[PDB]
């Protein structure tokens, strides 16, 4: 929280295009992104933007696939708000950021366009691929979805699934057979995978990578949800307060150009990183 | 296993994944059409405001537990508890939920806060409880027009009243959007929406989507059909509430 | 409720007699207090009452789905409940640590040690096995738990017979008791722990703590053994500095405790089967 | 140094997932020689000798397939001194059980210099795993490495007039190969022949079974034609030779026609042509299971660690089983009765389980 | 508009860039500090069995016969005339409760606030009420402390009208020990606006006015030419303090005047901070000593 | 696969009497009162302590003569191989916070600070045997970073008993092995234990053993944490003035 007076402060800053870290208002930070943090899983990633640490694991694991969708697998999220974060939370009141958080990456991805699950089918009916997504908070230093869902990306491009052939055989005796080749492990696309984009306004003026001082100074928040194409997966509405249905055609298009901008960048830092290789030395929490 | 409900099977799937038929589909229509609305408030006694609204098969009830004792800190609160009956859609769920009846709270309660006005009601806390009896389409604006109903009821203040309004996508390969759709147009659909505004002001309070895909000029034409959908839609709620009130008036 | 406030004339006369080596009831620090061991009618039911401590051990089985990582072997769950008969405090989803420091000390007491044979009590290997669990509960509070629990597991869970079953690939038929004799179970060794309490952050160590010496105590070591000299578990708790030499002469003191109360236990089982053998539905045995 | 080596691996639960275990390179492991300074001078243990001699001095490491084919080339005593390798012994481990005994209770030896070198925990030797390289490939490629490594290293330590190492094999793609690597190497047989000692070298040297169909099949074939049902029926003469009764008298021998049977089942015998008959049938489906807790006793595998021991019932008209206990300590001596639970389409045995113990022998 | 995203470098440790080789006495927990004829102990220790022992890491400092501990990082222990700023939490009927980066909740006696002018009589149930209607929960007061009580907390006051509550301005939270123990932190810099630097970790910036005690507020804009002066001060105080150094009123005009070529925004990725850092300290440096 | 090989070495190839090398740091999150990070080979635990500061909800427990010490613990889902839920409010991270509770209560010297809570948090990221060692030290640490006076290092480590030798600082392969391991928490100036958790079946002349080896693994991660802690020390002074 704050008091009021700085409140007009920040206001009429950003009605005036500058802000108290000096930039104007389609302007995120410096993000540092990693991946192949940690070993055990299947796919990681971290970020920290700005004052905001994220970690993502990802583990590929093999369950029944869902009744009404038997030819491809799922993706579940679990989303662990660790007190780490700020004292406030607790093994109960971390809960409800949690569930709120989890709900919308769902949200982002009863998209069928997003990850191509029919890759992730074994054999229908009987053996799926399933990937369980796990968001670990460290920090919360505002613009939290907007990180989140870059992780989320990072850790897929950054995910290898084990080749296995299930194979069937006569009085119910199953066999399932590893390619012994850790190299080749097959990779799933992300060319569609969404960044969110939060954009919320402070008084007649949208910002982006809304810091906290920012956001308690503000009103209503639009969560975009944009693919490096330019289309809209999902399009929610965060705040204790109103908005005008004109601002909100401004905030989508200028979400649709930061997403651009955002996978772009993205894109171009794990080609990067996934060229170097080794050498890199995964310098993490040291 | 839980101790404080009757002992049961431990899982049950129902019979429909076990049938064999392609469901029918509904086909055409006029997209910029309303189903027929029977909204009436005062309907519940035990309660200092409730509604009832019913809009082809969707069915929705809210009551308003009024202030209960619990500047920018001495500011009202309003705590909204969505829940849909387990006798409500294709399949049963336990009572307790945990995955989308708190979304969609949470989306009352973002939607409610802005009308209300809790400047006048400090130190106090609304219990405002949905019911949802039956699901047959736009079901979360059926949700915030009832509570609406019901606070405008119970007679907390108010800046303006809640109008919402659900839109679906036509899968087609001439995609329109299509206006308060059916659990069938819902199922079967691509992108699905939904807006909530104040009309008096002309300012939105809640909304929320998403897609099997789209684009922006896609969601902003939704947008503004859900917005005329609402104006279409208020003055039946306006009509309802002066109802009671003559009813209140004949009472004593 | 609350438990009523101890007076500091009670702590400084107990610290005091602990520095003259004097006990309240008038034992010794190296002396438990009389123990007895009481069955029920129903195969798996013993009440032990060590002084005031009463608790209650009850022994059930089912017949259920294994697990996957283990369709071989069987299924145990361990419970133990502090109902408010046995202190006011004891609200229910209130004194949550007690409970879980507890339940997890027993479990691992009991299951890590391999106490009984969860592969005898199998049935058919991926599809039904056994589901062994024992439901204790605290009747009166005064002082020393853990070594009641114990007890309490270890004579339901050596005085408790299975329902006989029969097999033939996949048929399986169970039976009742009257039909055929229920078959006990199969023990390989009986652990039961042994609680020392530390005074003056470490000077002064007392066995079977009543309940003003727990309220009085700074630290407490428990050590589960059996009667051949195995250490299956031991634990600190309090926040408190102890040496290697206290733990040394803890495990020699805890050897003959845990000899003698297994003596105990093996003659009221002998007296309960005699009397069983003679006409009548009880077992006692007094230390 | 440090080494994060990933691997998968299929669970219990049939399922897949990943291990990252780590490796630690040390530096100070020895090359079992006391000459090599720079190694470490006292050096206890089993080791070898300064000056051997049966290319006089003649140090020599084999193959696995060597310690797998020819331990009584290796055995015997008429040998003095020679090297054993990591990947050797851990292959040996991970096939045979009494090889591996046998190296290990040899290694234990003072004089039976079996000095053991642990390359995979060496920072020179050692060798990464390259994509498109099997771990047979893996061990092998290590093996010549440790070779080329010990060459360099007695050949530095002195005026190499004392010691010279060789590498030896079974088959000669092998040594081909090492000598296209640019070292020495034999095969067993070369250097057996080589020494003209006495004769004694030489001398100590010169299922998957059917399917099965599902119940439906069978009992739709019965009262249609072929396929008949029957008692089967076992005999203490052979292994093989079984007989059916109908409800008539078949026979039929062969492991692949006693497909999975015991001595009391029902089985769902077809009728062999008449080139091959009394009578010879053959099984492919089993209307009923009917078994029972077969008494026995615990043949364990040496290892202690494992889990899996093989049992032995008292009727010799019955298999082997295959069980998982992992007591292994208290049941060896103390007959007990196991439940047979399957016999899978791998598996010359069944796979059972333990219900009771009852009492040492001979009580 | 611009987005950048970028790998983590891994840090340099050592600090070698500076090449000190300090003369202190750094301990750590169990050290055992030199035990002689009754050493009086301070803050940042303890005795066992005739031995004085460390509890705190950092280094040691041997007053005339008082053996004391420095730390690195600590929260705000109460002085007696330091100055503070702090951001309140609480209205209780008697007082407000404010919140320092101290181990408990200052308080601020209704008795202590200025009243409004000049118009002193006395505090009646008026006062009482208007406690709430003039000092709102969440405010910010510049004040000194009044006195330190034994269960450990602080009560501070006003003593003149320079002090109360503050305007809109902008604030930073830092480490404590990172002001040095110095006079005058209430300064007037000629970039244009003024700064308050508590003896905690509370640093406020604010615009400096042309009239020359808070119980009106100017909620007027701040020209431009007076915002991005405030940015940019702060920008280099998290410089600062992000590198570990002290600070004060040549520190922050130093990094100022050393930030002007790097534009108002690029100077917290960590080459900029670094560099301009690095200026700045050795200008000190050299021109110090 | 083996545990000791005749020779003596281990799989990761150590001996019994020694360890993995710990990499550490002291100050990841700034958000904060205290922080710090730790590697004890494959583990990654990781600390956080927000000082000693007010109570809120007073909820009659301040305690009026010393701190109110609460620690909490976490292991991530994605730690072990094997996907779990609940890594909060089950029947066993419950445990590990009482532990670590009455471990800092002892040393954390709480008598300075009434009426105010010393908040302890540690999230396990990754989990490969010596789970619970690795948080006490990195919870040291995190209470060191936060100037909070503090008795001495309470050191912590595992050991184990196989093939009648004392393993240090067990991993996952020997702990899931079923042997006997005992972990503890010492302070080392003074020589006294803090904490002692044990769990498996073992004969009583086989304890001096572990014991001692126990303490002298902690006695080494002593040293080398006190490094680190001179190496930031030293860093930071210097870079004061
Ligand atoms: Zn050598």
């Amino acid at each position: 929280t704050l008091s009021e007076a700085e409140k007009v402060y920040i206001v009429h800053g950003v009605q005036e295009d500058l802000r108290v870290d000096g930039r104007g208002c389609e302007d995120y930070r410096c993000v540092e992104v990693e991946t192949d943090v940690v070993s055990n899983t299947s796919g990681s990633a971290r970020v920290k933007l700005g004052h905001t640490d994220i970690l993502v694991g990802v583990k590929a694991e093999m369950g029944t696939p869902k009744l009404e969708k038997p030819n491809e697998g799922y993706l579940e999220f679990f989303v662990d708000c660790s007190a780490s974060a700020t004292p406030e939370f607790e093994g109960r009141g971390g809960d409800d950021l949690g569930t709120e958080i989890a709900n919308t990456l769902y949200r982002i991805f009863n998209n069928k366009s997003s990850v191509d699950l029919k890759t992730l089918c074994i054999s229908p009916r009987e053996h799926c691929w399933v990937l369980y997504v796990d968001v670990l908070l460290l920090e919360c230093g505002g613009n939290l979805f907007d990180a989140i869902s870059i992780a989320v990306k990072a850790a897929l491009f950054n995910t290898r699934i084990p080749r296995v052939r299930v194979l069937e055989d006569e009085e119910g005796s199953k066999d399932i057979e590893l390619s012994d080749d850790p190299y080749d492990c097959i990779r799933l696309s992300v060319e569609n995978v969404p960044c969110i984009v939060t954009l919320c306004k402070i008084g007649y003026r949208h910002v982006v990578d809304a810091t906290l001082q920012e956001e308690a100074c503000s009103l209503a928040s639009l969560l975009v949800s944009v693919t490096s194409k330019g289309v809209v997966t999902c399009m929610r509405k965060v705040g204790k307060g109103s908005l005008d249905p004109e601002s909100i055609f401004e905030m989508m298009e200028t979400g649709k150009r930061v997403g651009k901008v955002l996978h772009a960048s993205l894109q171009s830092v794990v080609h990067k990183e996934e060229s170097l290789g080794p050498k890199r030395q995964k310098v993490g929490f040291l | 296993g839980d101790h404080r409900r009757i002992r049961g099977p431990e899982e049950s799937q129902p019979p429909q994944l076990y049938a064999a038929d392609e469901e029918e589909a509904p086909g055409t229509r006029d997209p910029t059409r309303l189903r027929p609305v029977y909204a009436r408030a005062g309907l519940l006694s035990q309660a200092k405001g409730s509604a009832y609204l019913e809009a082809g098969g969707t069915k929705v009830l809210c009551a308003v537990s009024g202030p209960r004792q619990a500047p920018a800190a001495l500011r009202g609160r309003l705590l909204c508890d969505f829940r849909r009956a387990p006798f409500a859609g294709r399949r049963r769920r336990a009572p307790p939920g945990g995955c989308e009846e708190r979304e969609l709270a949470l989306a009352l309660q973002e939607a409610l806060e802005p009308a209300v006005r809790l400047g006048r009601y400090p130190r106090a806390q609304l219990e405002v409880s949905a019911l949802l009896l039956e699901d047959g389409g736009s079901a979360l604006a059926a949700a915030l027009t009832a509570a609406a109903l019901a606070l405008a009821d119970a007679g907390v203040e108010m800046y303006d009243l809640v109008v919402g309004c659900g839109l679906s996508l036509a899968p087609g390969p001439a995609p329109t959007w299509l206006l308060d759709p059916t659990r069938l147009e819902e199922e079967r659909a691509a992108a699905g929406l939904t807006v909530a505004l104040m009309p008096v002001l002309n300012q939105v309070a809640g909304l929320l989507g998403s897609g099997e895909g789209g684009l922006t000029e896609s969601w902003a034409e939704a947008v503004r059909l859900g917005l005329e959908g609402c104006q279409r839609l208020y003055p039946v709620l306006q009509q309802s509430l002066v109802r009671a009130a003559r009813r209140r008036g004949a009472a004593a | 409720m609350k438990e009523t406030p101890l007076s500091n004339c009670e702590r400084r006369f107990l610290l005091r007699a602990i520095e003259e080596k004097k006990r309240l009831d008038g034992r010794q620090t190296y002396d438990y207090r009389n123990i007895r061991i009481s069955f029920g009618t129903d195969y798996g039911c013993c009440i032990v009452e060590l002084g005031k401590t009463r608790v209650l051990g009850q022994v059930s089985c089912e017949l259920v789905s294994p697990k996957l990582n283990r369709a071989t072997e069987g299924i145990l769950f361990f419970n133990l409940e502090l109902s408010q008969m046995a202190a006011p405090a004891f609200e229910p989803g209130r004194q949550s640590d007690l409970l879980v420091k507890l339940n997890r000390l027993m479990e691992r007491c009991l299951r890590n040690s391999k106490c009984i044979d969860t592969e005898s009590l199998c049935v058919v290997a991926g599809e039904k096995v056994w589901q062994i669990r024992v439901d204790l509960h605290l009747l009166n509070h005064d002082g020393n738990i853990i070594d009641a629990a114990s007890i309490a597991a270890i004579v339901a869970l050596c005085h408790f017979r299975r329902p006989d079953v029969s097999v033939q690939g996949d048929e399986v038929t169970l039976y009742t008791p009257e039909e055929r004799d229920p078959v006990p179970l199969s023990i390989h060794h009986m652990p039961i722990c042994v609680s020392f309490a530390f005074f003056q952050q470490g000077t002064y160590l007392l066995v079977d703590p009543n309940e003003r010496e727990e309220r009085v105590m700074d630290g407490l070591l428990v050590i589960a053994m059996n009667k051949h000299r195995e250490i299956c578990t031991i634990q600190s708790s309090g926040g408190i500095m102890l040496l290697k030499d206290q733990v040394l002469r803890c495990s020699k003191i805890a050897g003959v405790k845990v000899a003698e109360i297994t003596e105990l236990i093996l003659k009221a089982l002998e007296n309960d089967q005699k009397v069983r053998k003679e006409g009548g539905k009880f077992g006692f045995a007094e230390s | 140094m440090l080494k994060s080596k990933t691997f998968l691996k299929k669970t219990r639960a049939g399922g897949v997932m990943k291990i990252v275990r780590e490796h630690y390179l040390r530096d100070d492991i020895g090359c079992g020689a006391p000459g090599c300074a720079a190694c470490g001078g006292a050096h206890e243990g089993p080791a070898l000798e300064p000056q051997p001699q049966d290319p006089q001095p003649h140090y020599l490491l084999p193959d696995t397939n060597v310690l797998l084919h020819q331990i009584d080339v290796l055995e015997d005593p008429a040998i003095r001194n020679v090297i054993v390798l990591q990947t050797v012994l851990q292959e040996v481990r991970n096939r045979s059980a009494p090889v591996y005994k046998r190296i290990r209770d040899v290694t234990n030896n003072q004089e039976k210099h079996f000095y053991t070198f642990t390359n995979e925990h060496h920072r020179e030797t050692y060798v990464e795993q390259e994509q498109g390289e099997n771990a047979n490939d893996r061990n092998n490629r290590a093996i010549r490495v440790a070779a080329k490594w010990y060459n360099e290293h007695l050949k530095k330590m002195s005026a190499d007039n004392q010691l010279q190492v060789i590498f030896i094999t079974n088959d000669r793609r092998n040594k081909e190969k090492a000598i296209e690597e640019g070292i020495p190497a034999f095969t067993c047989e070369e250097y057996v022949k080589s020494l003209t000692a006495n004769p004694e070298l030489i001398d100590r040297l010169a299922i998957i079974f059917s399917e099965h169909l599902p119940l439906s099949k069978l009992q739709q074939g019965i009262k249609s034609g072929t396929y008949l049902q029957g008692t089967f029926r076992a005999s203490r003469e052979n292994y093989l030779e079984a007989t059916v009764w109908i409800h008539k008298e078949i026979i039929l021998q062969g492991l692949k026609h006693l497909n999975r049977a015991v001595h009391e089942d029902i089985v769902a015998v077809e009728l062999l042509p008449k080139s091959q008959w009394k009578p010879t049938g053959r099984v492919v489906g089993i209307i009923k299971r009917n078994w029972r807790p077969y008494c026995g006793m615990l043949s364990k595998s040496d290892i202690k660690e494992s889990r899996r021991h093989l049992f032995t019932p008292a009727d010799k008209r019955i298999p082997r089983i295959r069980i998982e206990t992992r007591q292994a300590s208290t049941l060896e001596g103390r007959r007990i009765i196991v439940a047979i639970d399957g016999w899978p389409r791998n598996s010359r045995y069944p796979n059972g389980h333990f219900v009771r113990n009852l009492g040492d022998v001979g009580e | 508009m611009a987005m950048e995203m970028r790998l983590p470098v891994a840090r340099k440790p050592l600090s070698e860039r500076l090449g000190r080789d300090t003369k202190k006495h750094l301990v750590v927990p169990g050290d055992t500090i030199t035990t002689d004829t009754g050493f009086m102990r301070g803050h940042g220790t303890y005795m066992g069995e005739e031995k004085l022992i460390a509890s705190v890491a950092g280094s040691v400092e041997r007053v005339n016969k008082l053996i004391c501990v420095k730390a690195l990082k600590t929260r705000y222990i109460g002085e007696v005339g330091d100055i503070v700023v702090g951001r309140i939490t609480e209205v209780q009927q008697k007082r407000w409760k404010v919140e320092t980066n101290s181990r408990l909740d200052s308080v601020l006696l209704l008795s202590s606030m200025n009243l409004p002018g000049g118009e002193l009589r006395r505090r009646s149930a008026e006062d009482e009420l208007a406690m709430r209607g003039f000092l709102q929960e969440g405010d910010l007061i510049s004040a000194e402390v009044q006195a330190v009580f034994s269960d450990g907390a602080v009560s501070l006051h006003t003593r003149s009208l320079k002090y109360g509550k503050l305007g809109q301005g902008v604030l930073v939270q830092v480490s404590p020990s990172l002001v040095k123990r110095q006079k005058t932190h209430f300064h007037d810099l000629p970039c244009g606006a003024s700064v308050i630097l508590g003896n905690n970790g509370f640093i406020w910036i604010y615009p400096t006015p042309e009239h020359k005690g808070g119980f009106i507020a100017n909620l007027e804009p701040v020209s431009l030419a007076d915002r991005e002066v405030i940015s940019r001060l702060r920008n280099c105080i998290i410089s600062l303090v992000t590198q570990r150094m002290m600070l004060y009123d040549t520190s922050i005009l130093y990094c100022y005047e050393a930030s002007l070529p790097h534009q108002i925004k690029d100077i917290l990725k960590p080459e900029i901070m670094e560099e301009i850092v690095m200026e700045t300290r050795q200008r000190l440096l050299e021109q110090e000593g | 696969l083996e545990l000791l090989s005749d020779q003596g070495y281990r799989v990761d190839g150590r001996r019994a009497g020694e360890l993995r090398k710990i990499q550490a740091r002291m100050g990841v999150f700034a958000q904060a009162d205290g922080s710090a990070y730790i590697e004890q080979g494959n583990t990654k635990a990781l600390a956080v302590v927000y000082g000693p500061h007010e109570i809120r909800g007073s909820r009659a427990r301040a305690l009026p003569d010393r701190a109110l010490v609460n620690c909490q613990y976490s292991s991530a889902t994605f730690s072990t191989g094997e996907r779990k839920r609940r890594p909060h409010g089950d029947r066993k991270s419950c445990e590990m916070g009482l532990q670590l509770r009455q471990t800092f209560e002892a040393a954390i010297l709480t008598q300075l600070h009434p009426r105010s809570q010393i908040d302890i948090y540690v999230q396990v990221l990754q989990a490969d045997g010596g789970t619970y060692a690795a948080c006490v030290n990195a919870a040291t640490l995190a209470v060191l970073d936060a100037g909070i006076p503090m008795r001495d290092f309470v050191c912590a480590c595992s050991a184990g008993f196989v093939d009648g030798t004392a393993l240090a600082d067990l991993s996952h392969v020997e702990e899931a092995a079923g042997g006997p391991q005992l972990a503890l928490a010492l302070l080392p100036a003074s020589g006294q234990i803090a904490l002692l958790e044990m769990d498996a079946r073992l004969h009583e002349d086989h304890l001096e053993r572990v014991l001692e080896a126990a303490a002298q693994a902690a006695r080494d991660v002593h040293t080398l944490l006190d490094r680190v802690v001179r190496q930031h020390v030293r860093e930071a002074s210097i870079l004061l003035g």
